[PDB]
This record gives C-alpha cells, structure tokens and sequence, in this order.
C-alpha cells in the first residue's frame, strides 16, 4: 500500500513537472510573441474596419473619399479644412437617404 | 522535368486537400499532354513577393526552390475547363531551379529519446483545439478520426504541418517555417503562429461581445424607460 | 371521378403557388430587415473601432 500510494503520487508529480516545464516554455513563448507591438493588433482592427463590407459603393464613405482626396489636393487652410472636417463628421452622423443628406 | 506551372494563388499545405483552377489556357495543353504517362504527377510551388503571372512565364527565377510533387486524383471540369485537384505528398527543395534537377532531401533527424519530444505535440493539439473551440474554422470529424492516442500518426512532422496549416499567416511565414531545419525550431514557430492567430481571434471575440452588450445596454434601458412611459 | 380529382388537384396546386408566393415575399421582406440590422452591426463595428 505505501509503495503504490507513493508511486501514484510520483507519477502525478513527474507528469505535472513535464507539463509545468513545457507550459513555462510556452508562457515564455507567449511573452516573446506578446512583444509584438500593439500597433499590429490595432492594425488588425484597422483592417477589420475596411474588410467588413465588400464594395465601396452606396455609402457616404464613397463621397467622403472623393471629396477627401480632393481636400488633399486643393490646399485647404487650417480653418476651412477643420470646419469641413467637423462638418464631414456630421455627414457621417447624417443618414444615407435623408433629404437633408 | 516539366516547365513551371502558373500556381495562381493556391497554397497546398501538406496533408490538406486543395483545388487549383488556373486561369491561363496554355496549361490545359500541358495537362492534356501528360495523360499519356503511366504514373502522372504534377508539382505545386509557392510564389515570391509581389506576385505576377507574367513573370512566371517570362522568367523562371520567381518561383521558390521548394516544390511539392504529387499524383493526380481526377480531372472534372464541371463549370470551368481547368479544375484540377492537388495534394501535398512529396516535398522537395531544388538546389538551383535556374540551372529540373531535384533531390528528396526530406530530413527528419530525431534524438534517440523520443519520450519528451511528444510533449510539445500535446500543446500543439490543445492549442489548436482551443483555436477551433473559441475560433471554429474547420469540421471536427477530422480531429476525431486522427487522434494522438490512436498511434496512427506515422508522420508526426506531417501532423504538425497539418496543425500549422490552420493558421492564416501570409505565405512568407510558411516559407520561413519551412526554411528551418531543426524540428523544435519549426514547431516553436508554428506554436507562435498559432498564438499569433489566437491574439487576433480573442480580440475579435471581445470586440463582438462588447458591441453586442452595448446594444443590449442601450435597448434594455430603453425597455426600462418604456416601462416608465407606459406607467406615466 | 378522375375529372373531379383533376379539378380538385388543380385547386390544390392553384392554392399552393399563391401560398408559396406569399411565403417567398415574406421571407424576402424579412431578409431585407435582417440585412438591414446585420449591416448595422457591421457599420456599428466600424463606428466602435473608429
């Protein structure tokens, strides 16, 4: 009885020791991969923002993009630029079909 | 000893059924010219950075030295006229594709004690099991057919490749893992790739539950205010 | 007797087409609502991430 009890305990100890040393190596690998910059995670979300829909048509983003590449060409001032930027924020607030839109 | 194929965006992971449907019609002539062989085969390669079909037929340096020779299954042409089925059976790393000479240098060295070497496999299959439980991708019948307790894993390297194939990492990363010669180094990177996908998956689930619970926090308080209104 | 069976069966099919039309029309209108709110979930995800 004491031999079987200790050997069973030993088997639990050694198997747990293998799992523990391997799990620690894996936690260290997890630390070394977590070293990957937060920009990569937020960039994944940034790709998720542009990959939820298939096309660019039938949206306010389309018009925002043509007028915004425009904005990039014609050299707007800081005032009118920011004013159209905040107004564009409202246009984002505004509905795709509203008559005021 | 065949001219290079226009892979056209089709990775064929080892021990992973895959389909190839090239758009060019000059490859159908070569597919019809190889039906006369008694033991037909076809190779599958991987593409380099900045993929370009015109460079595959113009120059022959674009394709990687690695190749995956295999045997054909059956031709079909249900909808298209070029629907071949491919699989990854015989890996090869040509010494020089430009100068086709090839050699089966499929190294698989292992230390005599093969007792603690399967402990990493247990972590690979448990992490892959957690990726398919929290981020379900493929069917679960394949995991029950080929288990690690069945002792039918005659090629652990191939099963580990099957597990590393589930990752969505760009082809370059797969090539990088293939360049590694030691077995624990490629396994370590494969585990890292698994976690690399795992981070994005966990981020996506937190984001989804967050947006959904926010919608509920909206509408539930609307239910309370609606109750308020009706009592008023 | 087969003529009354034919006319009654014709009535059955005549109802069956109209009924199936009504269900197809309903599922289409409802799926428009689902694609509405589901695209609202996608655009909402866009909003929250932005």
């Amino acid at each position: 009885i004491p031999k079987r009890l200790y050997k069973a305990l030993s088997l639990l100890k050694k198997e747990f020791e293998l799992s523990k040393l391997q799990q620690r190596l894996g936690r260290e690998v997890e630390e070394k991969i977590k070293q990957t910059h937060r920009k990569y995670l937020l960039q994944e979300q940034l790709k998720i923002i542009k990959k939820e829909l298939g096309l660019e048509k039938d949206d306010k983003d389309a018009i925002e993009e043509k007028f915004r590449e425009r904005l990039k060409e014609l050299v707007v001032p800081k005032h009118v630029m920011d004013v159209v930027d905040e107004e564009l924020s409202k246009l984002g607030l505004l509905d795709n079909h509203s008559s005021e839109f | 000893h065949l001219p290079l194929i226009a892979i056209t965006r089709n990775p064929v992971f080892p021990r992973f059924i895959k389909i190839i449907e090239v758009k060019n019609k000059k490859l159908v002539e070569l597919l019809r010219r190889k039906v006369r062989l008694a033991q037909p085969y076809v190779g599958v390669f991987l593409k380099r950075d900045d993929s370009n079909e015109s460079d595959v037929v113009e120059s022959l340096d674009e394709i990687y030295h690695t190749g995956t020779f295999a045997q054909i299954h059956e031709m079909q042409d249900l909808g298209d006229k070029l629907r071949m089925i491919v699989m990854g059976h015989r890996r090869v790393h040509i010494s020089r594709q430009l100068e086709m000479v090839e050699v089966e240098n499929v190294v698989h060295e292992d230390f005599q004690v093969t007792e603690e070497v399967k402990a990493l496999t247990a972590e690979i299959v448990k992490t892959i099991r957690d990726i398919i439980a929290l981020n379900p991708l493929y069917r679960e019948s394949v995991l029950q057919m080929m288990q690690a307790g069945q002792r039918v894993v005659d090629n652990p390297i191939y099963l580990s490749d099957m597990g590393a194939a589930l990752t969505g990492a760009e082809s370059h990363e797969l090539q990088d893992v293939l360049e590694e010669t030691n077995i624990p180094k490629r396994l370590y990177k494969a585990l890292s790739l698994l976690k690399k996908e795992f981070e994005l998956s966990k981020l996506q689930q937190r984001l989804g539950r967050e947006v959904e619970e926010k919608i509920k926090q909206t509408h539930r308080k609307y239910l309370l205010q609606e109750q308020l209104k009706i009592i008023k």
